[PDB]
């Protein structure tokens, strides 16, 4: 359809242009708003006093990575090259090597951390149900030859909290 | 300062007051897209479209989703349009919660930015329940929406909204007719012509000045057919009537959004 | 968006505005001040990053 | 001791314009919707002692273009017209008597523009050089909106000195009568001083920022000290010559107390302004001062003038 | 008639908490003094008082005392300090 | 003897805090700038006073990508800031390149460009791994500029 | 005699206040390096200040109205008199003599 | 603060000229007058006329001199060297310096030499009051408002001064 706006005219009569000439002369406007709408100062300030309180999330955030092992330990990634094979950016870098036993396991898992775009491809790829976006935004060291990571940087950053994921994903799973 | 959130070099020889010349360098930010997305599959490559403008996140992307359902001869189930017109017209009331405001911090006011994103946060976590995250979030895809919403948001959503034409309603009292502000803008930069439309322009900068269309009703997207609202339109060419389609193109959307809470049928996604 | 019938696609161009809101500002704005110049911008609403168009 | 009455004004004044930075941001910070500068203080009223010490630490560069021999007279200026303005000026007792001396306001409001003429051009090119000559054009076109409408209620109390203007005031308030003026008077120092709504001078918008681009910390302490030792002298004027309070021979003391809970409201004026409205385009800026307010200054000139006269009404005054 | 009203919560909010020690003290950890209702028992030196739920998003709050492991005493106070449980509480993911 | 060492709990805490950011607004990680000194989370009068011209700043900060004809524009612009000077990197694209690291015209990294101090890792942190990467820099000052003149 | 102790009092202690701003850091042993990267954002700007006109007469413009408000200061004084007429009839005169000045002018300020 | 504060000022001013009356790039011009000018407003406001000095800074040091420094960026002189600049200035400068110095030395340095620069003497301010005196408004310049008897006065430079305006409207 259609509207149209500032489209009106002037009344041009002495009942009104007095009204618009008790305006220009007199400032009975621009006192109405910034005389007033900015006083109007009387309500609570809205903050969240950042180094102990903080503030909202939920389930299904991402940030820092892991790898979560089941109960006792198989480091329960498979090294499916597949993390690997969705990941827009490139970052995850794999390599295996039959383990001792006969089971596959990895030896080198990069994740770069300058270069990941935090998709949210590599969770959901994951078959066996291994890589995992923390929820701890822990991070900013000095040195940019650091934020690179290594496997048993990983797993342990993965075992730090696993209370917290592990409560996480038993929340979220049931949607996707 | 006025970099309005990017960065460009622009130069004029003016004379000796006015400039009668402008001639702007872009090419700034360039990154080396194009070249980049013949590199890519189809679903691998699909944020390098959230993150080509700032501000609307879920509009990008429901250009690109329905470029391809397209080619394959598909189209998603009634959920997902429905969600997609809930997303789709919440974000126009972020680039208008912008252009009104980070605008008018170069006129040089300083509530109205301070005054608003307040608020604009309310909306931040909109996206954050959903899917992932703060602002680029990856969700509607070539299948219509990624997985479904929690139980809830339709009572963070309609709370919400009626509160919301109220902050509408403090920036409107603080700028239409405060006079230092109608007169930094009126009859400036009036392009009438019919230039305005051989340059091919778009909307707003249109329909603002005239001639009279729009492409969200001369063509269907997804079901976006079965809700009814008007399009504002403006008097004259200057600035300050295509600010008055940006007010008026704020108290439309919040038609939608409540009419569309009203509809969303059960179904997959 | 072309398609070359395989997985991988061809060129994908994209076009936003700021080819035309920003092809007529040189247009638009001779015969005013530079102190208008500034709040001319702000009206089409260019935001950059997506005139890699 | 005469010598220990002067600098003991000087020295406790610096204190409020330091401590004005903090409620600077304060006041204007619940405009906001928010708390203003807290974590360091307890309070925050610990943070000007910060701030004081982080400048003149910080390392202050010349341009090697820039002419050294005035980029030192000037700034050693923007700190003197600014201090010697305050001497003759009754809270009640003045610490000079000057017979004639509100005139000699003016002497010192007209000679602080050509300490901007000087830096802005003792530095160098087109930021601060054009940039340094069209706040001159500004700032002289509004005294001729102000010496007339100084000299207006003059005319309403008899003399130029300032111990008549606390008799005329008694119980009549001086903005009564003349409160067409006396807005005037209010929007004229707003726009000489280079604040809020008529900004022009200091950059945000119009340019970067002007006059004090060039200054590292070194020397740009004093001018945004300087800068504002003018915003709370003339507001601490108005008060003087407009919202009178009321002598008291026997209770000085009651007379200052009542004066800084009014000028200290008074001045809470330019920065509950800021938060508010926006620029004027400089063509808007003067354009507005000819054709606008001046007309109607020359017109009640010929106005105060004549009520007296025709009402026997003279003020008992030489 | 507005002085004496809210003027009994912060009286009862300084000599009710901690007297003139245990208010300066928590005033100059930050100027967060306001005492929340009740507590929480996690976990080493760190409290968690949470409010009444008369707020959202500053009603959950946290406190820091000295020396987790092997670090700076008490004015470093930086927060990837707490338990990687209250995760899944402070941050009012659940 | 002992003076020195007790005037840099003067010193040493000044610089710390007080701050004067630049800040590069480039790409998205500019707006999650912004709410940093929106309300919410309020970034000033934590004691870290907003934007201010490139001559009287401390601590610049890169938001954004870095592409070619944009390298010869910053490193002229770190000089010209005074001595008491760091730069704070953060976003995936300061850090080597979030993506378009591989692309033609992206420099790659942003630290090869000037001697980045503190780092922040992700498209855009969080508006809260912004903060946290400050409570690092106010604490990155245990420094004393004791013991160069005072030992050797 | 006093005054003159209240002024270069005041400049005294400016007048000290940029050496030891100015000056005091600036024989530090830092680095300053002479380079010719300084006169910020504007690189080089080599060219003569143009004659802009209407930048001019705005001096000239008030430098006339100025005058005669120092012939017009002493109204104050002269509200004392005996035959009072000769002020009022010849006082509004000046004034109009002013007014008058601007209307003429007034067809033509330009952009002022 | 001696009785010679007046001599100390002239000789001040006498010198405040000679620094622009020889040839000083004229971005220091301004600066051999607002020197000249103060301290010649110095001078008056000694012998009891206070407003009429109070004024000069007013109309005219404040007021005008400011128009002189609102130009010389109009006819903005080159970026050359200035002041100090051709080694020429100098040289000019001294021989006038010296010459009321030689002057003011042995004008009197001694009982009297000799006769024409002996007849002023020196010390009390000998002249500079006389006895004592009532009020009005001073005495002296006090009284300077006059819209009585000066009739003619005025309105020939009330009428010379509106014709100021129409000559400069033109040429420009
Ligand atoms: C010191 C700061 C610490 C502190 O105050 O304790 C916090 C403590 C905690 O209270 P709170 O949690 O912040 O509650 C805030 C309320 O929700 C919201 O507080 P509020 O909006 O009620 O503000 C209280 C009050 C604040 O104003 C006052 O200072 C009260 C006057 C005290 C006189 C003694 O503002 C007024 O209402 C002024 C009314 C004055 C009467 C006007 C009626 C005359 C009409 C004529 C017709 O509050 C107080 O102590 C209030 C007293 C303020 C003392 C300031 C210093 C003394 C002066
Ligand atoms: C018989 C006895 C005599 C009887 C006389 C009867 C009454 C006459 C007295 C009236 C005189 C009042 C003051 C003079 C009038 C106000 C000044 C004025 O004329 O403003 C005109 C201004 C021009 O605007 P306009 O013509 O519309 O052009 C723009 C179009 N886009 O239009 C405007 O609105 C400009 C507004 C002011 C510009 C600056 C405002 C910035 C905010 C500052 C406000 C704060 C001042 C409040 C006062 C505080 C006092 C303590
Ligand atoms: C950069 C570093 C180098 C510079 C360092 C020195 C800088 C000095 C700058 C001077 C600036 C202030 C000069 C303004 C002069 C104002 C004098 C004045 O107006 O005093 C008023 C008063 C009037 O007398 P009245 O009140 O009418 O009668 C009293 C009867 N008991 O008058 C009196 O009471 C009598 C006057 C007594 C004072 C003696 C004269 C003093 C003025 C000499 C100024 C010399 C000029 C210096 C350079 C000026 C440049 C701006
Ligand atoms: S997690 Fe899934 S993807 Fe990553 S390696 Fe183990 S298996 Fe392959
Ligand atoms: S996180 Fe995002 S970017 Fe890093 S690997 Fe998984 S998907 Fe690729
Ligand atoms: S990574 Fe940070 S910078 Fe690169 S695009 Fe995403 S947000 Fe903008």
């Amino acid at each position: 359809t259609y509207k149209y706006v500032n489209l009106r005219e002037p009344s041009m009569d002495m009942k009104s242009v007095t009204d618009r000439a008790a305006q220009t002369l007199l400032w009975t406007e621009l006192i109405r708003g910034l005389g007033m709408t900015l006083s109007y100062l009387f309500r609570e300030p809205a903050t969240i006093n950042y180094p102990f309180e903080k503030g909202p999330l939920s389930p299904r955030f991402r940030g820092e990575h892991a790898l979560r092992r089941y109960p006792s330990g198989e480091e329960r990634c498979i090294a499916c090259k597949l993390c690997e094979a969705v990941c827009p950016a490139q970052a995850i870098t794999i390599e295996a090597e039959p383990r001792a036993d006969g089971s596959r396991r990895t030896t080198r898992y990069d994740i770069d951390m300058t270069k990941c775009i935090y998709c949210g491809f590599c969770q959901e790829a994951c078959p066996v149900d291994a890589i995992v976006e923390g929820p701890n935004f822990e991070f900013s060291t000095e040195t940019h030859e650091e934020l690179l990571y290594n496997k048993e940087k990983l797993l342990n950053n993965g075992d730090k909290w696993e209370a917290e994921i592990a409560a996480n994903i038993q929340a979220d799973y049931l949607y996707r | 300062h006025p970099a309005a959130h990017g960065v460009l070099r622009l130069v004029m020889e003016l004379s000796g007051e006015m400039v009668r010349k402008c001639d702007p360098h872009i090419g700034l930010l360039h990154r080396g897209t194009e070249k980049l997305i013949e590199y890519k599959t189809y679903l691998q490559a699909l944020p390098y479209f959230d993150r080509l403008d700032y501000v609307s996140m879920m509009c990008n992307e429901q250009a690109y989703s329905l470029a391809v359902e397209k080619l394959l001869n598909i189209q998603p189930p009634p959920r997902a349009q429905w969600i997609r017109v809930l997303f789709g017209e919440i974000t126009r009331l972020l680039n208008h919660i912008m252009a009104v405001t980070t605008h008018a911090l170069d006129i040089g006011a300083m509530t109205p930015f301070f005054w608003m994103f307040e608020e604009r946060e309310k909306m931040f976590e909109f996206y954050e329940r959903v899917s992932g995250a703060r602002m680029h979030a990856a969700y509607v895809r070539p299948g219509g929406v990624h997985q479904d919403l929690p139980l809830g948001l339709m009572d963070d959503i309609y709370e919400f909204s009626k509160n919301f034409s109220l902050r509408i309603d403090e920036l409107e009292e603080m700028l239409t007719n405060n006079r230092i502000w109608r007169n930094r803008t009126v009859d400036i930069g009036i392009v009438t012509a019919e230039d305005a439309l051989n340059y091919g322009f778009s909307g707003v900068m249109l329909r603002g000045s005239g001639i009279q269309w729009d492409l969200r009703k001369t063509q269907p997207y997804d079901v976006y057919d079965q809700v009814e609202f008007d399009v504002p339109i403006g008097s004259r060419g200057d600035c300050y009537d295509r600010y008055l389609c940006r007010v008026e193109e704020m108290r439309q959307s919040i038609r939608i959004i409540s009419q569309c809470l009203n509809k969303m049928p059960p179904g997959e996604i | 968006l072309v398609s070359d019938g395989s997985s991988r696609p061809y060129r994908c161009k994209i076009k936003a505005p700021g080819f035309a809101h920003l092809a007529g500002l040189d247009k638009m704005s001779k015969g005013h001040m530079l102190a208008d110049v500034v709040a001319i911008i702000g009206t089409q609403d260019i935001v950059f990053g997506e005139v890699d168009r | 001791m005469f010598m220990i009455n002067i600098l003991m004004l000087i020295i406790p004044i610096l204190l409020a314009v330091a401590f004005l930075t903090l409620v600077e941001r304060k006041v204007l910070g619940y405009m906001q919707l928010r708390k203003g500068p807290n974590v360091v203080g307890p309070y925050g009223l610990l943070q000007p002692i910060a701030d004081a010490i982080k400048l003149f630490i910080k390392e202050p560069l010349r341009p090697a273009t820039s002419s050294a021999s005035m980029f030192i007279l000037a700034p050693i200026m923007a700190l003197g017209l600014a201090l010697t303005m305050w001497i003759p000026l009754p809270m009640p007792y003045p610490l000079i008597n000057m017979n004639l001396g509100v005139l000699f306001m003016l002497a010192m409001s007209s000679l602080a523009v050509y300490s901007i003429l000087w830096s802005g051009w003792a530095s160098n090119s087109k930021y601060a050089l054009i940039g340094a000559l069209r706040a001159v054009a500004q700032t002289i076109s509004y005294e001729v909106t102000l010496a007339i409408i100084l000299l207006s209620v003059l005319l309403m109390s008899g003399s130029f000195t300032l111990s008549t203007l606390i008799t005329t005031q008694e119980q009549m308030w001086l903005i009564l009568p003349a409160w067409p003026l006396a807005m005037m008077w209010f929007i004229s120092t707003l726009a000489e001083t280079n604040r809020a709504p008529f900004d022009l001078t200091e950059g945000e918008s119009e340019l970067v920022s002007g006059f004090n681009v060039e200054y590292a910390a070194g020397p740009f302490a004093l001018f945004f000290m300087a800068e504002y030792a003018n915003i709370i002298m003339m507001n601490i004027f108005t008060a003087i010559l407009f919202l009178g309070t009321s002598h008291n021979p026997h209770m000085p003391e009651l007379y200052t107390i009542n004066f800084t809970i009014k000028s200290l409201l008074l001045t809470m004026s330019f920065l509950w302004i800021r938060a508010s409205y926006p620029r004027f385009r400089y063509d808007q800026l003067m354009h507005l001062l000819w054709k606008n307010f001046l007309p109607l200054t020359l017109a009640l000139c010929m106005w105060h003038v004549s009520l007296p006269i025709l009402t026997s009404g003279i003020p008992p005054q030489t | 008639m507005e002085l004496l009203q809210v003027l009994k919560r912060g009286l009862q909010q300084v000599s009710g908490h901690g007297g003139l020690r245990g208010y300066l003290r928590v005033l100059f950890r930050a100027n967060d003094v306001r005492v929340g209702t009740l507590v929480g028992e996690d976990k080493y030196g760190n409290k968690y008082y949470e409010d009444n739920k008369q707020f959202f998003g500053r009603h959950r709050w946290v406190i820091y005392t000295t020396e987790m492991n092997g670090k700076n005493t008490f004015w470093d106070v930086d927060g990837s300090m707490v338990p990687p449980e209250w995760h899944r509480w402070l941050h009012c993911m659940t | 003897e002992y003076v020195v060492a007790k005037l840099d709990d003067l010193i040493n805490w000044a610089r710390r805090s007080s701050l004067w950011p630049m800040t590069f607004g480039l790409a998205c990680c500019a707006v999650e700038m912004m709410h940093m000194a929106a309300p919410r989370y309020d970034m000033d009068r934590f004691g870290v006073v907003f934007r201010a011209s490139p001559r009287q700043s401390d601590v610049m900060i890169v938001a954004g990508t870095l592409t070619n004809k944009m390298a010869p524009a910053l490193r002229k612009v770190y000089d010209q800031m005074p001595e008491p000077r760091y730069v704070v990197s953060m976003g995936s694209c300061a850090n080597g390149g979030g993506y378009y690291h591989y692309s033609y015209s992206v420099v790659r990294g942003c630290d090869r460009i000037v001697p980045v101090d503190i780092y922040v890792p992700g498209c855009p942190p969080t508006a809260e791994a912004l903060l946290y990467g400050i409570l690092q820099l106010q604490k990155k000052i245990k420094r004393e500029k004791r013991l160069r003149i005072w030992y050797r | 005699m006093n005054l003159m102790l209240a002024l270069l009092t005041n400049f005294t202690l400016a007048t000290l206040l940029v050496i030891i701003a100015f000056w005091l850091p600036q024989l530090n042993v830092y680095s300053e390096k002479t380079s010719p990267y300084e006169c910020g954002f504007d690189p080089m700007g080599s060219a003569r200040l143009p004659f802009s006109m209407k930048f001019f007469l705005v001096a000239i413009t008030f430098l006339l109205f100025d005058l005669e408000i120092a012939l017009l200061l002493p109204l104050p004084w002269a509200s004392q008199t005996a035959n009072l007429n000769t002020m009022l009839t010849m006082a509004l005169f000046l004034i109009i003599l002013l007014a008058v000045s601007l209307a003429y002018e007034w067809t033509q300020k330009g952009l002022e | 603060m001696m009785l010679y504060i007046v001599f100390i000022l002239s000789v001040i001013f006498v010198m405040g000229f000679v620094g622009f009356s020889s040839k000083p790039s004229p971005i220091y011009g301004g600066l051999g007058l607002i020197v000249s000018g103060g301290v010649g407003c110095g001078i008056v406001l000694n012998f009891g006329g206070s407003f009429l000095g109070l004024m000069v800074f007013l109309i005219y040091l404040g007021g005008m001199m400011v128009v002189f420094g609102y130009t010389t960026a109009m006819a903005t002189e080159q970026y050359p060297e200035i002041w100090l600049s051709n080694k020429a200035v100098l040289g000019a400068f001294v021989t006038g310096l010296l010459m009321e110095f030689f002057m003011v030395y042995y004008v009197l340095k001694d009982k009297e030499v000799e006769v024409v620069f002996e007849f002023n003497g020196l010390g009390d301010w000998v002249i500079y009051d006389t006895g004592d005196s009532g009020f009005f408004s001073e005495e002296a310049m006090g009284i300077a408002a006059l819209y009585s008897y000066g009739t003619w006065l005025v309105i020939v430079t009330g009428w010379s001064l509106l014709i100021g305006v129409v000559v400069i409207m033109e040429i420009t």
